[PDB]
RNA sequence: AAGGUAUGUAUCAAGCUUACAAG
RNA sequence: UCUGGUUUCUCUUCAGAUCGCAUAAAUCUUUCGCCUUUUACUAAAGAUUUCCGUGGAGAGGAACAACUCU
């Protein structure tokens, strides 16, 4: 195999006879679906680092031919210069207190991690639509 | 009856998570239209998103080019009947239960065990497209599909879960505008919200615009190009192709023809691939 | 460049220390 | 145990079924 | 002076052995016996399985494993 073959472009017009989604590559009707072999690790590091943060890496292999930004929502990113979920972070800011009794002696008084925490019209309409 | 693979799904039912992780059984529900066993699919789109599961078979997504939950377009994000009469055919399917139904579905899956790539009948004519469905193709896609829906107990305020109540609150629904085809309610509202946008008003006379003050030429329209755009329209009584404002200048005898111009192009006429310049000429004698 | 010359050594002796920690190589 | 006290229609709820797609 | 491991849990094929110091049920093919026909049956042979169990083997830990066989 050479990179000259495969590299080749194509010669013509494009074809735009076609709309948008038919003309782009597929295999399975919704895109071109393929396997694949990451770590798990990093897979559900970086997974949870936009489920929690809104920012993550992003996926490729071909888009630009070099791809190495983040995405998501950007700025936040550099907010926290990038930091991650499993990192004792630069400061310990807006934490929330929690009350503790961890005896197990007082009884209807052990809360141990069961803690329920510290902080603890309309219905006209309500009858009107119902 | 049928396994899968990986499913159809739209992208806004994906969610905003580029990495999702999803779990899948073998048979799973039945098809909502058919009864037809799939493979239902569970994900996470997001993190205050319900799960979304999988709503139809493989078969019935690939018959009418539909994603897999939703029941939207794959091309569009559009519903069904919008795209059926935007491009003028229906491509019938049964109501019944055996009528011709399951017979339709299973030889119609029959002849399409080869290709699992396009819709069936739909290939041909969604080609011919991106005039009348482009305009309303709405894209950055709106997350309140995937809200979880609206609890019981807090509509009666009996909700003993407080915060950790998973669905919603507050959100009562009304009363009033909430299958496959036809017909579906809010789908009447945006056809009338499609045939009634907000024009230049018609002025108080007769006929007598003719003339327009097209352009935004550029480098990409040219005499000929505008002149059989026209053509094919009818005949002019004077065109010019003034090159200072990148304009053009062409009327029509009784005046008709071209009024379906002044149709066509409300910041509508889409050739060459420019969003034209478009406002309201003399007529006038000025 | 500043700090990063030593905040990227704490994330990846943070990530490897997780990378191939626990015996991958809790089952019964 | 079956082999005998027929079955075949037309209106009227619980049993069972999903708690979903949705401007 | 150096060498240095029994339990318990999961998988991994091989079983040729009273795999089990005892012993179920089924299917098929024939002869019985009751029988009116069919399943429930009878009680012998042949050949097959299923099932309740076991034997030796690779791996992963954890359980005093550091007491010490060596
Ligand atoms: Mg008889
Ligand atoms: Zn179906
Ligand atoms: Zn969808
Ligand atoms: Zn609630």
């Amino acid at each position: 195999p050479t990179y000259e073959t495969m590299f080749a472009p194509e010669f013509g017009p494009e074809n735009p006879f076609r709309t948008q989604q038919m003309a782009a590559p597929r295999n399975m009707l919704s895109g071109y679906a393929e396997p694949a072999h990451i770590n798990d690790f990093m897979f559900e590091q970086q997974r949870r680092t936009f489920a929690t943060y809104g920012y993550a890496l992003d996926p490729s292999l071909d888009n630009h031919q070099v791809s190495a930004k983040y995405i998501g929502s950007v700025e936040e990113a550099e907010k926290n210069q990038g930091l991650t979920v499993f990192e004792t972070g630069q400061k310990k800011t807006e934490k929330r207190k929690k009350f503790k009794e961890n005896d197990a002696s007082n009884i209807d008084g052990f809360l141990g991690p069961w803690a329920k925490y510290v902080d603890e019209e309309e219905q006209k309409e309500l009858d009107e639509i119902t | 009856w049928e396994d899968a693979d990986f499913p159809i799904l739209c992208q806004t039912c994906l969610g905003e998570n580029p990495y999702i992780r999803m779990t899948k059984e073998k048979y799973g529900k039945e098809c909502k239209i058919c009864a037809r066993p799939f493979t239902v699919f569970r994900w996470c789109p997001g993190v205050r998103m319900r799960f979304k599961k999988t709503e139809v078979c493989q078969t019935c997504s690939k018959l009418k080019n539909v994603c897999q939950t939703c029941l939207l377009d794959l091309e569009y994000g559009l519903p069904i009947q919008v795209r059926d009469a935007g491009l003028s055919f229906k491509d019938d399917m049964p109501k019944s239960d055996v009528n011709k139904e399951y017979y339709t579905q299973n030889m119609e899956r029959e002849i399409s065990n080869s290709d699992g790539t396009r819709p069936v009948g739909m290939l041909g004519k969604a080609t011919s497209t991106s005039d009348m469905l482009l305009k309303l193709a709405r894209t950055t896609p709106y997350y309140k599909r995937n809200r979880p829906h609206i609890c019981s107990f807090w509509v009666k305020g009996e909700c003993k879960r407080g915060e950790e109540c998973p669905y919603r609150h507050e959100k009562p629904t009304d009363p009033d505008d909430p299958r496959y085809y036809g017909i579906n309610d809010p789908v009447a509202d945006k056809l009338l919200k499609r045939a009634s946008t907000m024009p230049r008003l018609d002025p108080p006379e007769d006929k007598t615009i003719t003339t327009l003050y097209v352009g935004g030429l550029g480098d990409t329209i040219t005499e000929t190009d505008l002149r059989n755009h026209f053509y094919q329209f009818g005949e002019i009584r004077t065109i010019t192709v003034v090159q200072r404002q990148q304009c053009a200048f062409i009327q029509f005898a009784t005046r008709q023809a071209a009024e379906v111009a002044a149709e066509k192009s409300f910041n509508k006429l889409i050739v060459n691939g420019r969003r034209l310049n478009v406002k309201w000429g003399r007529s006038q004698a000025a | 460049s500043e700090e990063k010359l030593q905040e990227k050594a704490r994330k990846w002796q943070q990530l490897q220390a997780k990378r191939y920690a626990e015996k991958r190589k809790v089952d019964a």
